[PDB]
């Protein structure tokens, strides 16, 4: 079987580069962030624009949402997260202890944490009711491309220039596993399966790969589409089919069978690198973003 | 800086 992902809508707004796009819990929202220093709220279903939420002092590199639909959590190269109440735009908190660009942000799962990635190398583990830094992880020797909570929260799981992916106990700040391949191209992206029981990395050498982080085993590998360059995204389409979903440097959207790894439809539409992907929670629906010569985001559907 | 190559 394959999936009939059709565009349904394109968003505009964002004056520059478009660099995450998330679609909230709920399945109501779409956040996106930007280098034009913006956060601006979509309808999931038409993309409907709804609000811009603003406040950051240079550009953001990521986004992400809390479990009850409520918060936002942006990652700038002002070298801060910020918190959001998404329904009154404003900022809660400013997290601040990153020496250098935040480049990656995520929720955990129960959203009283908050993990973020940046180019000063370190993990960073912030309370979100004050604020305030928790724990730091010397994480890796490189910017940190990518962080993510596994289904619970006890573990994070990091990327790096570096050529690493480091599985990390949350509570304790211990690296329980450093995984690498038999090459070192720099991780540009890392998350965990749903189930926990894998880690899906990007590295810059136009491959994915789905890793049994227990064993420290590649189980799965991706190719065909074009990551050199840019930190893309890339998603489990778990609603119907059992995907692979990612943006690519040749302006597509590659989809691949995660099981056989065969690509099974690329999306056309895009004029500039598709650097962020996202799917629904519940829909079979996929949110594409694009760089600087395109700056819009566009809501694919799907049958299956 | 996630835009930037």
């Amino acid at each position: 079987v394959k999936p009939n992902y059709a565009l349904k809508f394109t968003l505009a707004g964002h004056t520059k580069a478009v660099s995450s796009v998330k679609f909230s819990p709920n399945g109501e929202w779409l956040a996106s962030s930007s280098a034009d220093k913006l956060i601006k709220i979509w309808g999931a279903y038409d993309g409907k624009f709804e609000k811009t939420i603003s406040g950051h002092k240079l550009g953001i590199s990521d986004v992400a949402w809390s479990s009850d639909s409520n918060l936002l959590v942006s990652a700038s190269d002002d070298k801060t997260l910020k918190i959001w109440d998404v329904s009154s735009g404003k900022c809660l908190k400013t997290l601040k202890g990153h020496s250098n660009y935040v480049f990656c942000c995520n929720f955990n799962p129960q959203s009283n944490l908050i993990v973020s990635g940046s180019f000063d190398e370190s993990v960073r583990i912030w309370d979100v009711k004050t604020g305030k830094c928790l724990k730091t992880l010397p994480a890796h020797s490189d910017p940190v491309s990518a962080v993510h909570f596994n289904r619970d929260g006890s573990l994070i799981v990091s990327s790096s220039y570096d050529g690493l992916c480091r599985i990390w106990d949350t509570a304790s700040g211990q690296c329980l596993k450093t995984l690498i391949d038999d090459d070192n191209p720099p991780v540009s992206f890392v998350k965990f399966s749903p189930n926990g029981k894998y880690i899906l990395a990007a590295t810059l050498d136009n491959t994915l790969k789905l890793w049994d982080y227990s064993k420290g085993k590649c189980l799965k590998t991706y190719t065909g589409h074009k990551n050199e360059k840019y930190c893309i995204f890339a998603n489990f389409s778990v609603t119907g089919g059992k995907w692979i979903v990612s943006g690519s440097e040749d302006n597509l959207v590659y989809i691949w069978n995660l099981q056989t790894k065969e690509i099974v439809q690329k999306l056309q539409g895009h004029t500039d690198v598709v650097i962020s992907t996202a799917c629904h929670p519940t829909e079979n629906i996929i949110a594409s973003a694009a760089l600087e010569n395109d700056k819009t985001i566009k809501l694919w559907k799907s049958d299956c | 800086m996630r835009t930037e190559p």
